[PDB]
């Protein structure tokens, strides 16, 4: 799918392949004015037209030379441009695809898709016309008038053409399928190398570097390229020396001299050969190097429009406040693997739901599922009466704030991650967020404050980075908010200060709670108890533990 | 070239040698095969055309030549650059893992992550795709203007005149564009960087609207990236005009000698006409030369990166050994000083736990009760102080000795993308099937397999994203339990669990039949009922320690912190 891709670029290449043949002819004409220059030398003529050929000649040869470095910057520029535009429709899809593409695919293909693959375009939209046409029009070019200047001699360059045109067959037959491989491998190589920086403790705790699958999947992906690139590079270097310069030179001499000798050719006439039977073989090899440019480009072309093409979370046009409620909503992770049946539930402004159950019940993909992370497979979710459907990214996420499971912090100062659903949000807003959250201490005691960066290495405990993720939802504000298994790394004292800071809060908001500590949800005005990815009972506190159910069980297992 | 020798294998210099023999020997032969052109047109023209088969004769044997030494030339150049490749990607990946915890910045984990994706086939064949035309086409002209000497002693000046406006186009080039595809490079590291957060923080990002291009920061490190790319365009202009003008320039010197002489009649008319042919063979290079320029700049910057992680700082390592084989060791701290950075973590920590005896470590977030058990488990070393292991110094160990003394629970497990089993036998790769089973019973990971549908072949995501946090952190505990090492460090390793695992889990820690001295932190009191000794650490001190039972009673912080 390269050419429905490259439609825009439709008058560009075309552009580029005819004023690519203005040029090489440009290039080629020199040669010609140098034939006539020394045809006149071999006749003693006077010196006037000697220096205006040579004179002619020299400026030709930097007006091709300037042509082609013009076009070349021009054609750079829009190879430029279309990788940003591409790249930002790339972003623009990302960022409305279902998590779980994210999931299966990880961080690796997706640095591949964005700047991997836009980067193996560059020779398609850049290089590949320009080298065609150049290829198509100078050897036949050349061809034609050797031919006319003496047929015997023209045949002979025919030997190298043909040997080309095969070593450039075979080597494009031969490096197809490793071409086609390639991406694979590139793309497993960056994410073993992902997971090896990520995962360095549990490298240096466990194995080390002699028992880590980076290690074996480099030595994997390093035999994979030497088996693709021996052969191709033998033959590539076998091109080379037959399109070499050396090479048409001495067969034209050696076709030429025994005509010379002989009878048979005036030696006037090997001035053509001579002068240009050698300058169309680099722009041969251009192609021939391309080919495989080529190839990555279109295989390249084919994944960002697969991935262009894929189905996203698209908002219905169909079109209380601050209600929540899942209708019969059920959801699959992966086709045929159920994880919520049939769940209806309601939760209201003013009122705690305490999602408890067994670890791995759906409580946190129920969450997302609030969060249109996922569309539900059954069933439906609205929020204030609309369904989440149709509602855009904006209007579900000013309405729903999440505090995730997993404490993800950006790279960036404690401040932008504080402020990172309003970035426009004062100093002052930011630091009484973080004192809700009971972190504004800790930012006071770093040294740069609060524009201390979180980037790698200068990280935080996991009771911190939470504490600094619920400071972030505390600052958005939004009127229904959701706690997945928040304060779980919190001690019993910054946990008691952030749930009080919290419920202070949220007292008129719709407020969902998921956690395995009992303990700190016996207030909830509503617990649901989800197991197995249904809802087995629901009540308060007391109720719960009279049902003698799961609850009571969990309960008497915490104590 | 320097940073290269210096990457080379030192087993692979005899290949270096025979390259760099072979490398102008090929260059000497294209060299004189284009002079040798000067000759064979003088003997053609003249009345004894016959002359010109000693000359084709020797071009024959220099054309032959030159094909062999540039087979043999690739063939070297093939193998050097993928030695070269496999021994510095071995190296880091080598080294990475003793490298010190600090080192890891954002961006040195950029350099390193970008270090090792050059392991594709653009640097395998550096040598012969950089090294060999850059050689070829640098010494070339330089070749074929010696050779001239032997033709004609102004006429090999001239042409060795335009060499040095060669060599001055090739040094000044690169600082014409330094600049610029330093910023260049920056930002599209930069944006490398921002696309993986972006795909690991996708969840966090939808929430915050911090997803579109227009509001996101991989969206601001598209446009930075964008504009620093048609900034390296512009600025890369003066370097291809500059060595336009030297091939400019260069030709000038070679035609305007050559019609000199031959005006003067010092160079026959025939030998004129050769030498169009072979200015046409000495112009080459300065068009090559041109081409290759830029690829110069991102192989330099491409070497750059492979050095700086093998400069790294590895941590400071002996060759101790423990002497007992399997037991339960003694872990004490000796006035252990820790700090990330200019703020103290530790100060004066000093304690002693017996061997194959349970201890906890409770106390607020941020005490520093994680430090202590990367100090223990050799991930960081003290500042001051001494981490003693049956009395003999965790930093003078051996790494392999060292690896092998300690488990660990992480407090943030991570799983490494792939099936479930796995990620369970990273612990003990050679463990029988009858001991895998027993760590994944043991960490309630058996639950697991009969609830996913492919069991332990499920395969997990990047980290453990396709499993549920409690799900992932089981397997992680059934990692630390398959390893058969005698010091098992459990950081909140039931924090993502209901109590029904918390207290399987709980009991699997204290039942592992075989001796171990056990570290448990944990910010519930049920995940400590079997600690023997407690230590609580607040501010990085150990404010008081003891029993269970008689901390309660103390009615001092461990109460309190429980109340
Ligand atoms: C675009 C793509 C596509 C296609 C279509 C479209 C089209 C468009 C059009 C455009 C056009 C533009 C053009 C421009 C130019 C013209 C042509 C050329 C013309 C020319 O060339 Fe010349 O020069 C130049 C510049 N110059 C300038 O600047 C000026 C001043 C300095 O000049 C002068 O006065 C002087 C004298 C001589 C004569 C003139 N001449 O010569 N000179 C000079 O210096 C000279 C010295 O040495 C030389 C040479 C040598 C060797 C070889 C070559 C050559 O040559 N030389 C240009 C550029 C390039 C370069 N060179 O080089
Ligand atoms: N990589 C790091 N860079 C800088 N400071 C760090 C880093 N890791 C931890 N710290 C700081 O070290 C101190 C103690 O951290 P540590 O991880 O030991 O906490 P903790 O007691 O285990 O906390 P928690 O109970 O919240 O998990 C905290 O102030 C934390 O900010
Ligand atoms: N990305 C995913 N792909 C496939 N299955 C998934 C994915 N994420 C979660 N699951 C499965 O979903 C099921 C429920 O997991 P979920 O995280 O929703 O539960 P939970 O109640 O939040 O768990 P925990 O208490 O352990 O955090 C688990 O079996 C897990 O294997
Ligand atoms: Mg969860
Ligand atoms: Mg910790
Ligand atoms: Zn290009």
């Amino acid at each position: 799918a390269g050419s429905r891709l490259l439609a825009p670029l439709k008058k560009p290449l075309i552009v580029s392949g005819v004023l690519q043949a203005l040029i090489t002819l440009i290039e080629l004409a020199p040669f010609v004015l140098l034939v006539e220059l020394a045809r006149l030398l071999l006749g003693g003529a006077e010196a006037e037209r000697l220096w205006t050929l040579g004179l002619t000649a020299v400026s030709l040869i930097g007006l091709g030379a300037v042509l082609a470095a013009a076009m070349t910057l021009w054609l750079h520029r829009v190879d430029a441009r279309f990788a940003h535009e591409l790249r930002g429709r790339l972003l623009t899809k990302l960022s409305r695809l279902p998590l779980g593409w994210f999931t299966r695919r990880g961080s690796a293909s997706t640095k591949q898709l964005v700047q991997d693959d836009t980067l193996a375009l560059h020779y398609l939209i850049t290089h590949a016309i320009p080298d065609a046409v150049a290829a198509v029009v100078a050897p036949v070019a050349v061809l034609v008038y050797l031919f006319v200047a003496d047929w015997r001699v023209a045949l002979v360059l025919f030997i190298p053409v043909l040997v080309y045109l095969v070593l450039m067959s075979v080597m494009t037959i031969q490096s197809g399928s490793k071409i086609a491989q390639a991406p694979r491998w590139a793309e497993r190589m960056g994410g073993e190398a992902g997971a090896f920086l990520e995962g360095q403790p549990v490298i240096r705790i466990f194995g080390g570097a002699a028992a880590s699958r980076f290690r074996r999947r480099l030595d994997d992906y390093i035999d994979f390229l030497v088996s693709w690139q021996r052969p191709f590079v033998g033959k590539k270097t076998l091109m080379d020396l037959v399109t070499r310069p050396a090479t048409f030179l001495w067969i034209i001499l050696v076709a030429g001299v025994p005509l010379v000798v002989t009878g048979r050719m005036d030696p006037v006439n090997l001035l053509p050969f001579l002068l240009l039977g050698t300058t169309f073989g680099a722009r041969l090899l251009g192609i021939g190097y391309g080919l495989s440019g080529i190839q990555t480009g279109m295989l390249a072309a084919r994944r960002i429009q697969t991935v262009l093409d894929e189905p996203e979370l698209v908002v219905r046009d169909r079109t209380r406040p601050g209600t929540v409620e899942l209708d019969r909503v059920s959801f699959e992770y992966r086709p045929g693997v159920p994880v919520i049946r049939d769940v209806t539930l309601t939760l209201r402004p003013g009122t705690v739901t305490a999602l408890v159950g067994p670890s791995g019940s759906g409580k946190s993909t129920l969450a997302a599922l609030v969060a249109r992370f996922h569309d539900v497979t059954q069933g439906a979710i609205r929020v204030d009466g609309r369904d989440i459907r149709t509602l855009t990214a904006d209007e579900l996420y000013r309405r729903v704030g999440f505090v995730l499971q997993d404490a993800q912090l950006v790279h960036g100062s404690v401040a932008e991650n504080i402020a990172l659903a309003e970035p426009d949000a004062g100093l002052e807003r930011i630091r009484t967020a973080a004192r809700d959250a009971q972190i504004h201490d800790r930012i006071t005691r770093m040294p740069d404050g609060y524009d201390s960066v979180l980037g790698a290495g200068s990280a935080l405990s996991g009771g911190e980075r939470q504490r600094v993720t619920i400071a972030r939802a505390i600052l958005a504000d939004t009127p229904v908010l959701v706690l997945d298994q928040a304060t779980a790394f919190a001690d019993p004292e910054s946990e008691y200060l952030v749930q009080q800071a919290i419920n202070r809060l949220t007292r008129d908001r719709t407020v969902l709670v998921i956690a395995h500590r009992l303990h700190t949800i016996t207030h909830a005005d509503q617990i649901v108890v989800l197991d197995d990815g249904r809802i087995v009972e629901v009540g308060t506190h007391d109720e719960l533990l009279a049902a003698g159910g799961r609850y009571r069980g969990l309960w008497d297992s915490g104590r | 070239i320097r940073t290269l020798l210096r990457l080379v294998p030192a087993e692979k210099r005899g290949a270096v040698a025979g390259y760099a023999v072979l490398t102008l020997l090929s260059v000497l032969l294209r060299a004189v095969g284009a002079v040798l052109l000067i000759p064979l047109l003088a003997a053609l023209f003249s009345d004894t055309p016959s002359d010109a088969w000693l000359w084709l004769g020797w071009l024959t044997a220099v054309t032959l030549a030159g094909w062999v030494t540039d087979t043999n030339t690739a063939r070297l150049g093939f193998d050097l650059g993928f030695a070269v490749l496999s021994r510095t990607q071995h190296d880091m990946a080598d080294r990475l893992p003793n490298v010190a915890m600090s080192w890891f910045t954002p961006d040195n984990t950029a350099t390193a992550r970008q270090a090792i994706a050059a392991t594709g086939p653009e640097l395998a064949g550096l040598v012969v795709n950089l090294l060999t035309p850059l050689i070829g086409a640098a010494l070339l002209p330089a070749a074929i203007g010696v050779a001239l000497l032997f033709v004609s002693v102004p006429l090999g000046l001239a042409a060795l005149a335009g060499v040095a406006v060669l060599f001055g186009a090739l040094a000044l080039s690169g600082r014409l564009s330094r600049a610029a595809d330093k910023v260049a490079g920056e930002t599209n590291s930069a944006f490398t960087e921002r696309i993986i957060e972006f795909a690991r923080t996708q969840q966090a990002l939808r929430a915050a609207r911090r997803v579109e291009p227009a509001r996101s920061q991989v969206g601001s490190a598209l446009a930075a990236q964008h504009g620093a790319g048609l900034r390296l365009l512009t600025m890369q202009i003066p370097g291809q005009v500059l060595f336009s003008l030297a091939g400019q320039v260069a030709l000038i010197g070679f035609a305007g000698m050559a019609v000199w002489l031959t005006v003067r009649g010092q160079l026959g008319v025939p030998e004129a006409i050769a030498l169009i042919v072979v200015l046409v063979r000495y112009l080459e290079p300065f068009a090559a030369i041109a081409d290759l320029a830029p690829a110069l700049e991102t192989t330099r910057a491409t070497l750059n990166r492979i050095q700086a992680v093998l400069d790294a700082p590895t941590l400071p390592a002996g060759r101790r050994r423990l002497d007992r084989t399997g037991a339960a060791p003694s872990i004490e701290f000796d006035d252990v000083r820790f700090s990330y950075g200019d703020e103290v973590v530790l100060d004066g920590v000093s304690f002693t736990l017996r061997p194959g005896n349970t201890t906890a470590i409770v106390g607020p977030s941020g005490s520093g009760k994680t430090t202590i058990l990367s100090l223990i488990a050799g991930l960081q070393q003290p500042a001051s102080g001494r981490v003693l292991l049956d009395g003999v110094d965790v930093t003078t160990l051996d790494p392999e000795a060292r690896r092998a003394a300690v488990s660990v629970v992480f407090q943030h497990p991570y799983l490494f993308d792939g099936t479930l089993r796995d990620n369970v036998l990273v612990g003990d790769p050679e463990a029988d099937p009858d001991d895998v089973t027993a760590a994944m019973r043991l960490a309630r990971v058996d639950e697991l397999l009969d609830r996913l549908p492919d069991g332990d072949a499920t395969v997990v995501g990047e980290g453990g994203t396709a499993l549920s946090g409690g799900e992932r952190q089981r397997v992680s505990i059934a990692r630390a339990l398959l390893k058969p090492a005698p010091v098992l460090l459990v950081d909140q390793a039931t924090s993502a669990l209901d109590n029904a695992n918390e207290a399987a889990v709980v009991d699997a820690l204290t039942a592992d039949p075989r001796p171990r001295t056990r570290v448990i932190v944990a910010h519930r009191l049920a995940s400590i009922r079997h600690a023997d000794r407690v230590l609580f650490v607040e501010a990085g001190r150990v404010v008081e320690d003891g029993a269970i039972d008689e901390l309660l009673a103390a009615g001092g912080r461990f109460a309190q912190f429980w109340a």
